[PDB]
């Protein structure tokens, strides 16, 4: 969870990885392992290894290996190193690595969700709300939006 | 396996290619890692804190505290 030694993961998942384009191509294999800790028999049986060889075994083994050679010898590099502990620090830390490559989207204020991508400020969203469309806002339509100007406005009547 | 709990389906049979392997004793299980009879404790997970536990050969190791996973003795 320290996702900094998951750091140095996620740097070699775009960099070795996406340099293999593992990236996505372990983005699968790395999906089929957190699907093998996901096991909690596998959780339940995570640590009681103390050869992480017997984990990297048992792991591609058990699951099925679905991950790369450089995530089989990875999983040498990893599991040896133990770190592997924690699977999604740099599962979310790559999925920051291709998609913080892809970034664009959208936050819904006053609304119900967005995330509508966009690559720069009021592009796809002034666009979508433009778009919209939607217009509703739902969640926080009114009592969130009109209690945003009126949530000031209490504020004003901090006068009381 | 595949997606939704085939994720955990032939991760019970992908477990179940290795399924042999979860399991606890309670208490049972074995004094985890030990120097000089300090040990953290394996297996015996749950139990009655402080429980002195008929211990090698003979004792009733004293259960120190529970932390949690490997517990330290007496």
């Amino acid at each position: 969870e320290f996702i900094t030694v998951a750091r140095p993961y996620a740097k070699a998942a775009f960099d070795f990885a996406v340099e293999h384009q593992s990236v996505e191509r372990w983005q699968d294999m790395l999906a089929f392992a957190a699907e093998v800790t996901k096991n909690e028999q596998m959780a339940e049986l995570l640590s009681g290894a103390l050869a992480p060889e017997t984990l990297a075994e048992s792991f591609i083994a058990v699951a099925g290996e679905q991950l790369d050679e450089n995530g089989q010898n990875l999983i040498r590099v990893m599991a040896e190193n133990g770190r592997l502990n924690a699977l999604p620090d740099v599962l979310e830390q790559f999925i920051h690595l291709r998609a913080v490559s892809e970034a664009t989207a959208e936050v819904d204020v006053i609304s119900a969700a967005a995330l509508s991508e966009q690559q720069l400020a009021k592009i796809s969203a002034a666009m979508e709300k433009r778009l919209s469309r939607k217009v509703k806002l739902n969640a926080k339509i009114d009592k969130s939006v009109m209690a945003g100007v009126i949530i000031r406005a209490g504020d004003m009547v901090i006068d009381g | 396996m595949q997606l939704n709990s085939t994720e955990i389906s032939e991760l019970i049979k992908q477990r179940i290619a290795q399924f042999n392997v979860v399991s606890e004793a309670h208490n049972e299980g074995t004094i985890v890692s030990v120097s000089d009879g300090v040990i953290r404790i394996h297996g015996l997970a749950d139990a009655m804190q402080g429980e002195m536990i008929s211990l090698p050969g003979n004792r009733y190791a004293i259960a120190l505290n529970l932390e949690r996973d490997s517990v330290g003795a007496v």
